[PDB]
RNA sequence: CCCGGCGAGGGGAGUGAAAAAGAACCUGAAACCGUGUACGUACAAGCAGUGGGAGCACGCUUAGGCGUGUGACUGCGUACC
RNA sequence: GUAACGGGGCUAAACCAUGCACCGAAGCUGCGGCAGCGUGUUGGGUAGGGGAGCGUUCUGUAAGCCUGCGAAGGUGUGCUGUGAGGCAUGCUGGAGGUAUCAGAAGUGCGAAUGCUGACAUAAGUAACGAUAAAGCGGGUGAAAAGCCCGCUCGCCGGAAGACCAAGGGUUCCUGUCCAACGUUAAUCGGGGCAGGGUGAGUCGACCCCUAAGGCGAGGCCGAAAGGCGU
RNA sequence: GACGACGUUGAUAGGCCGGGUGUGUAAGCGCAGCGAUGCGUUGAGCUAACCGGUACUAAUGAACCGUGAGGCUUAACCU
């Protein structure tokens, strides 16, 4: 199977309507230091509920 | 057709699978802290705690149970002495799990996962 | 007023970098930051470079505060392609395309 | 499988080289012709 | 001098008549690809125009049915060699 | 799939005979303009015949005229003729262009499964080249699954190990670099840049001798070239 | 993709504890026998997805979207 005819820019944009991204929108601010962290990760540096895993 | 199943694959044969999880096991109970993607910490909990449980009541039988699996021995040297009294008043729940983010080179959400007090 | 900083010959095709771009069009510039940092595109990381740039192009050379820029004008364009070659079964050669782009984004505080 | 060309010096210097192309009248009038054109390379060379 | 990896790539300063002549360097069209502005489109069928035609937006005249852009609705209409 | 009026539908919106109006074409008329042939009459047209023209390059008229107060070219707007087209001006452009009448042509592009260069759609779709398998800690750096160090696991083992001859010709070792090459990233490399490296009386070649075979003083044969042979 | 449940005021999932099921006398020790082995401790030991309890671990205080009584005309009722 192959095509018959071209597919114009209209078409070829119409297609790529749902093909967009989105904002990640999971941004918090940590309580203690001020810094910022998705949500239920650790931060760059390691805090999380305030509390000290290894930190490197 | 997965209804009311148990267990992931990982894209590897059983055999891979065993072989990997004893390994993940030995390094996880010698260095008490470890980095790995999300699915497989999320199935480390299944394996890791039974040894743990195991631990706990000191027989020779129970010993060489022990050493059937993880074909180690400084591993389960480690256990029974240091890592069977530090859980002996805790019912469950040994290790803990922590989200970290993504990798560099693939795309895998990582996460570390350890022991609850470490001593450290 | 108006401030440019533009990056030529950068290493991705460049309808890979409107799915990225379109995402922080009139934002302000520090929530564009927070944005382009945690997503996990190469072409976040170009155009966060990008960004980094201008910001610190507006403050030195012109000044116009910090705080208060908000990113006015952003697109990409199509840059020099190489061509290369690719063999094939039954001995047919067909050449392959690696495409480069152009990227401008312009801050300003009106 | 098997190509058609297995490569040898002797075998190449023996039926293509420059004293065997001296030795017929038709190899010399090849090599004038490969002067007058004005060739880098007239026959081989090591 | 600044951002950047002591990079690539730019922004100020400077030389120059001119840097929208900066080395991929005179003039720089076309297919092709973007950003902004004005109007139109989510109950209506088909060589995509043509004849009619309300509304909206922008300039003039001190309205005066003028100019430019868009074209709800409608009669007709099956490319070229 | 109604399907033997175009449809809706009609007991006249059907048929038969008569009569009075109207709608209906690029036909005829009224109005304005052009051209052909003798005031009249004509003016659709393929194959072909006849007539009149526009534009481009070069030569003479030209040591003439325009031009840095801006030539050729590129992009808009407005005006004019019956058409090919002509004229003026805004912006870009940075040194050449040509009036009038004559002359000579590499003189007018949409198609030939035409030729060369550039760019699309299919599409961010199929694919990433043996189904022998990886997991963790440390160091370097801007960035670590892929490089270095260490622990464990797995594969071959008449080979997927070691060595020669043909063949290739600096790929060998060290330092340094990541734009291009590596079907991804690379600090890594058989990649770029700079320096270093092969030591023979006994190993092979060279040297002495021949087999199949080639050349071959004289000689034989052949128009020339040449063929065979001691 | 969509749909259903739960987010500490909590049984949503992993673990722990008890039970059920499957397999069929674990290891160590002692006895008889030269030995292969048999016998007792003992229906022992192990047990993927099942049933029920248990906050030991993970479901963080949050940030984004959506507004401020809802046009006109006419008729009918109440004031």
């Amino acid at each position: 199977a192959v095509q018959q005819n071209k597919p114009t820019r209209s078409k070829r944009g119409m297609r790529r309507s749902h093909d967009a991204l989105t904002a990640v929108t999971s941004l918090s601010v940590d309580k203690t230091s001020g810094e910022k962290h998705l949500r239920h990760h650790i931060t760059a540096d390691g805090y999380y509920r305030g509390r000290k895993v290894i930190a490197k | 057709m997965r209804h009311r199943k148990s267990g992931r694959q990982l894209n590897r044969n059983s055999s891979h699978r065993q072989a990997m999880f004893r390994n993940m096991a030995g390094s996880l109970v010698r260095h008490e802290i470890i980095k790995t993607t999300l699915p497989k910490a999320k199935e480390l909990r299944r394996v890791v705690e039974p040894l743990i449980t195991l631990a706990k009541t000191d027989s020779v039988a129970n010993r060489r149970l022990a050493f059937a699996r993880t074909r180690d021995n400084e591993i389960v040297a480690k256990l029974f002495n240091e890592l069977g009294p530090r859980f002996a008043s805790r019912a469950g729940g040994y290790t803990r799990i922590l989200k970290c983010g993504f990798r560099a080179g693939d795309n895998a959400p990582m996460a570390y996962i350890e022991l609850v007090d470490r001593s450290e | 007023m108006e401030t440019i900083a533009k990056h030529r010959h950068a290493r991705s095709s460049a309808q890979k970098v409107r799915l990225v771009a379109d995402l922080i069009r009139g934002k302000k510039v520090s929530q564009a930051l927070d944005i382009l940092t945690y997503t996990n595109k190469k072409a976040a990381v170009l155009v966060k470079k990008v960004l980094e740039s201008a910001i610190a192009n507006a403050e030195h050379n012109d000044g116009a505060d910090i705080d208060d820029l908000k990113v006015t004008k952003i697109f990409v364009d199509e840059g020099p392609s190489m061509k290369r070659i690719m063999p094939r079964a039954k001995g047919r050669a067909d050449r392959i395309l690696k495409r480069t782009s152009h990227i401008t984004v312009v801050v300003s505080d009106r | 499988m098997k190509r058609t060309f297995q490569p040898s010096v002797l075998k190449r210097n023996r039926s293509h080289g420059f004293r065997a192309r001296m030795a017929t009248k038709n190899g010399r009038q090849v090599l004038a012709r490969r002067r007058a054109k004005g060739r880098a390379r007239l026959t081989v060379s090591k």
